[PDB]
RNA sequence: UACGGUGCUGAAGCAACAAAUGCCCUGCUUCCAGGAAAAGCCUCUAAGCAUCAGGUAACAUCAAAUCGUACCCCAAACCGA
RNA sequence: CGAAGGUGUGCUGUGAGGCAUGCUGGAGGUAUCAGAAGUGCGAAUGCUGACAUAAGUAACGAUAAAGCGGGUGAAAAGCCCGCUCGCCGGAAGACCAAGGGUUCCUGUCCAACGUUAAUCGGGGCAGGGUGAGUCGACCCCUAAGGCGAGGCCGAAAGGCGUAGUCGAUGGGAAACAGGUUAAUAUUCCUGUACUUGGUGUUACUGCGAAGGGGGGACGGAGAAGGCUAUGUUGGCCGGGCG
RNA sequence: AGGACCGAACCGACUAAUGUUGAAAAAUUAGCGGAUGACUUGUGGCUGGGGGUGAAAGGCCAAUCAAACCGGGAGAUAGCU
RNA sequence: UAAGGUGAUAUGAACCGUUAUAACCGGCGAUUUCCGAAUGGGGAAACCCAGUGUGUUUCGACACACUAUCAUUAACUGAAUCCAUAGGUUAAUGAGGCGAACCGGGGGAACUGAAACAUCUAAGUACCCCGAGGAAAAGAAAUCAACCGAGAUUCCCCCAGUAGCGGCGAGCGAACGGGGAGCAGCCCAGAGCCUGAAUCAGUGUGUGUGUUAGUGGAAGCGUCUGGAAAGGCGCGCGAUACAGGGUGACAGCCCCGUACACAAAAAUGCACAUGCUGUGAGCUCGAUGAGUAGGGCGGGACACGUGGUAUCCUGUCUGAAUAUGGGGGGACCAUCCUCCAAGGCUAAAUACUCCUGACUGACCGAUAGUGAACCAGUACCGUGAGGGAAAGGCGAAAAGAAC
């Protein structure tokens, strides 16, 4: 049966990548929270 | 934004109050109008978005004094 | 005009292997490890200058480094660039 | 050897730099071949390059 | 500065070799010394054999041996000719 | 022959018939529901340059970088612990 | 010359308890009288860890299917080699995109992983392996759509949008056959090609765009003819005489 | 010609049996419907939570839907166990 | 500062150094890829693609720098359109982004409580947004008081769960006045006179005093048990040092320290003193904040829910007197008292801790204490926001078990 995760690297990066996060104030707040938490991986980019 | 260029009047918030004193949030908007003001010193019309109150200020103080205030506040016209 | 300083950094080591040994025997081709940002033009200039041989052509590829475990700690070796440098017939 | 390098001109430092870079190249090739016994020479030439480049920048300006 | 140094003749204050004398061969940054003939261990060396060797001893477990007095001593520091020297606390004599 | 596989040598190498859903075909015929865009490309001049440039043709010579390239891929390597 | 803790034993108080001491342990403990509480657990379908039970029970994942000889090995139903048998064959074959990322090849190892054994493995460890003017990306070009100088709008945050600028799933130059590696190949080699651009020379000549025009440039269905891929048969060549 | 007919691919899901600590958190097997269209499918895009989208079942919006998920108000409140 | 050293797991290798360019520590410098505000354009972050100018070239190319946007200012240029203005270009200056709390402002819930619930509560809380600073804000009476007086603002203790407000329910809840901390006042709305003297800044150099490395730093032996002594026993010694830590069991005297006494080439904080740039003291004589105060309507804020409701703010419509005048004294009037709005600045006492040093705890001691004693915001889970573990101890010494 077809499951929910159907990977596409292009869609992944456009939806959740670093530049998508940086493009809005709320996305920049995500990055600020994840830096404050000390995440090794800020985004799906890397 | 709904801001008078002369007075700085802008939307303020308050309540609607029913007869039963139910409070619901509302805004009070300024009575704004775009108006072409003749500036005799420049032989020109200057359009300002102004409250009716701001138009009375212009009538009292004169357009030249008001535009002088606008320039000194960084208010572009 | 590529500067000597640049040319002295681009060639890192001879690559030693059975494929590299065969390349030298059969096709007069030396296999080198080169700087990851080295271009074909830089490699050609460096080989001609530093080894005093006529180069016919440079083919290049990037070797992706292997993921390895060193006692339950994931690590990755570095990517590196390999150059197949074909020398002219007399060299 | 900064003091002795300090009594050379830019042109003398630039030829000195080239000599070190060629020496660094030869040692790098020797280490790759499995023939460099004296592994300490690699660090020595590297630090000598740094010293020459430091003095070139001092004789330039700051 | 260090009170005990490489090549000092020391006497052991503490442990199985208390009273024995020897020359300091190595000073480790852990605060331990290798003293010649002191604190020997039998190492089972993989190819190979059972090899006797010096084990490091705490530097506070040895004292500078004052040859003149024939006993353990403590070190102090003085400036002589503008240079820092060690002296034996027993007799105020420069080491 | 190291039973893995190398090495040396090499004949004929034509015709008939059948034949696609592939090609001619971005065609042709027909229908109504009436069937992208922009560049490359060809051509025209403007301002401008004017025994200059530029153009076209031929020949010679140089350049064409960089990154991907292993392997699975209806699957034991992807989505389903 | 043996603290706490652990584990026995004896004594002892009405009880919570207390004391003594053997063994273990190997460095702490703490009277008395006061002082302070994270101060006492069997339950909360309590929380975490450990370990039982059912039980050596069910199951071992398509009923395409195996048999034997030889090899290697400590050991072989399962690995390697061989012969035979069976199964797929518009696929259970082959090549890719997407996605994965070394799983590829070689050597070595068999703890764990593999629903069994394993000498085998997509498992462990080490080393090797991806070669491009022409394939693809990048690049030029745009679609939907996105972003958007100024701008218009909005308590703030922001929204929308012009010029523009991005955005393929579409348009835009060029390479083929043969050979080769353990593992790459339209990339290496052999043979034979092609494209676009920069310079130089020679000759001749109106060149020139952010502009104009042409072109690129497009639907569904149907029909027929001409073909080739490809197949079949004959001929030819080599071998055969069961 | 055709929301024409029979029928593979492809898209579905009417019946039955199996399975129900499954091979599978919706399948398998035998049959079944559509199969040039109001068809089907790849890539990319847009619509956002009292909001979307819906040939309308309160269906669907990441195994979640008469108001998604995540974090916060937060130790809501619990005359109940 | 030194007799050792080349960071860790982590040995080894090849070396460096021992009287002073080994190493190590501190000051000041140099270098400082790419992404990221990211700023030459673009972009699926760590990549793709340029233009311009110089300089090098071996003609293949190569190096280096500059090129975002907005605001302000200046210059030049420049429409419809005559002058012009908009527009354009270049230069200079600044901004941008990030950061735990505290601070000011723009917006602003609901659960909940009221034993239901709508007024009310929760609460101007949570949350979102903007902006600032080392603090912020506030601040020099159109203030209170009560006929006596006080004298800016802020913070603490009282006043007081009082007076009040309140489906007069649930709840909400002052002030006057008193005791304290800390104290500080000024400038413009304008001329003249005499002059630039004051006090603040900025930028220099002295002058101490600190900070960022460091230096010296007392005094113990014997014997018993034991694997080992710091323990027992015996006899000494230091103490402006018996803080603390280490050492083979518990050490004032073994080691590192501690009390105490000292130290800076360099940078830098501070407090003075003394040069210099701007700021311009003082004195007579004026002047005294208008679409404002006040009002009508609607809301909000005041403990105060429109009430008999003063006072404050203003969305809307209006609209004075201006010192012979005006505001306030809790409806309102008279009298009396008191103050001077519609301009502005201002230290201290107050708030907070991402971070640095030192020190402390009738705080925890591995299911506790941080989620994290350990390579943890990791592994792992999730498209994503986000969620989020488990896991410490050989020994004194590896002497980590040759054969
Ligand atoms: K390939
Ligand atoms: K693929
Ligand atoms: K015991
Ligand atoms: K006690
Ligand atoms: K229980
Ligand atoms: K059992
Ligand atoms: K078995
Ligand atoms: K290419
Ligand atoms: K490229
Ligand atoms: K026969
Ligand atoms: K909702
Ligand atoms: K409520
Ligand atoms: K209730
Ligand atoms: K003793
Ligand atoms: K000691
Ligand atoms: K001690
Ligand atoms: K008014
Ligand atoms: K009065
Ligand atoms: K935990
Ligand atoms: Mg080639
Ligand atoms: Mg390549
Ligand atoms: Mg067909
Ligand atoms: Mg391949
Ligand atoms: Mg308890
Ligand atoms: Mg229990
Ligand atoms: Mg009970
Ligand atoms: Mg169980
Ligand atoms: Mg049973
Ligand atoms: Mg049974
Ligand atoms: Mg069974
Ligand atoms: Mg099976
Ligand atoms: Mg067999
Ligand atoms: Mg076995
Ligand atoms: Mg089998
Ligand atoms: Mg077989
Ligand atoms: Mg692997
Ligand atoms: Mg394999
Ligand atoms: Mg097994
Ligand atoms: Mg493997
Ligand atoms: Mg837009
Ligand atoms: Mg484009
Ligand atoms: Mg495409
Ligand atoms: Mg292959
Ligand atoms: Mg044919
Ligand atoms: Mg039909
Ligand atoms: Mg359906
Ligand atoms: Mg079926
Ligand atoms: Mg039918
Ligand atoms: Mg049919
Ligand atoms: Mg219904
Ligand atoms: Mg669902
Ligand atoms: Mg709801
Ligand atoms: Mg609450
Ligand atoms: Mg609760
Ligand atoms: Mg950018
Ligand atoms: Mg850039
Ligand atoms: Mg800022
Ligand atoms: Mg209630
Ligand atoms: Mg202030
Ligand atoms: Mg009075
Ligand atoms: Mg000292
Ligand atoms: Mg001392
Ligand atoms: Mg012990
Ligand atoms: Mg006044
Ligand atoms: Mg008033
Ligand atoms: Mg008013
Ligand atoms: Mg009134
Ligand atoms: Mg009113
Ligand atoms: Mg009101
Ligand atoms: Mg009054
Ligand atoms: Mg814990
Ligand atoms: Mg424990």
């Amino acid at each position: 049966m077809k499951r929910t995760f159907q990977p596409s690297v292009l869609k992944r990066n456009r939806s959740h990548g670093f530049r998508a996060r940086m493009a809005t104030k709320n996305g920049r707040q995500v990055l600020a929270r994840r830096r404050a938490k000390g995440r090794a991986r800020l985004t799906v980019s890397k | 934004s709904r801001v008078c260029q002369v007075t700085g009047k802008r939307p303020v918030t308050g309540n609607n109050r029913s007869h039963a004193l139910n409070a619901t949030k509302r805004r009070f908007l300024p009575n704004l109008h775009s108006h072409r003001f003749w500036v005799e010193s420049e032989k020109r019309f200057v359009t300002l978005r102004v409250s009716a109150k701001g138009m009375r200020v212009i009538d009292k103080k004169g357009i030249d004094t008001v535009l002088a205030e606008l320039r000194a506040r960084g208010e572009k016209y | 005009m590529i500067r000597e300083e640049r040319l002295l950094k681009v060639l890192r080591a001879p690559h030693v292997s059975e494929k590299a040994s065969t390349a030298m025997e059969k096709s007069n081709t030396i296999v080198l490890k080169v700087a990851k940002d080295a271009t074909k033009a830089e490699i050609k200039a460096a080989v001609q200058k530093l080894f005093e041989v006529e180069v016919e052509v440079v083919n290049t590829l990037v070797v992706k480094g292997k993921v390895k475990r060193h006692g339950q700690r994931i690590g990755r070796r570095s990517d590196w660039k390999k150059a197949y440098v074909t020398l002219k017939e007399g060299q | 050897k900064a003091k002795e390098l300090r009594e050379k001109s830019v042109e003398e430092l630039n030829t000195e730099l080239l000599n070190l870079l060629r020496e660094q190249f030869n040692l790098r090739m020797q280490a790759a071949s499995g023939q460099l016994q004296q592994s300490h020479l690699l660090k020595q030439v590297r630090r000598d390059v740094a010293r020459v480049k430091t003095l070139l920048n001092e004789k330039a300006g700051a | 500065a260090a009170k005990i140094r490489r090549d000092d003749e020391v006497i052991v204050l503490t442990g199985k070799d208390k009273g024995k004398r020897g020359k300091v061969k190595n000073v480790l940054s852990s605060g331990k010394v290798i003293v010649e003939g002191i604190n020997l261990v039998k190492k089972h060396q993989k190819p190979g054999g059972i090899v006797e060797k010096e084990a490091a001893i705490q530097v506070s477990n040895v004292a500078i041996f004052n040859a003149a007095t024939g006993k353990a001593d403590r070190v102090g520091f003085r400036f002589e000719d503008g240079k820092k020297v060690r002296f034996f606390k027993s007799n105020s004599e420069t080491i």
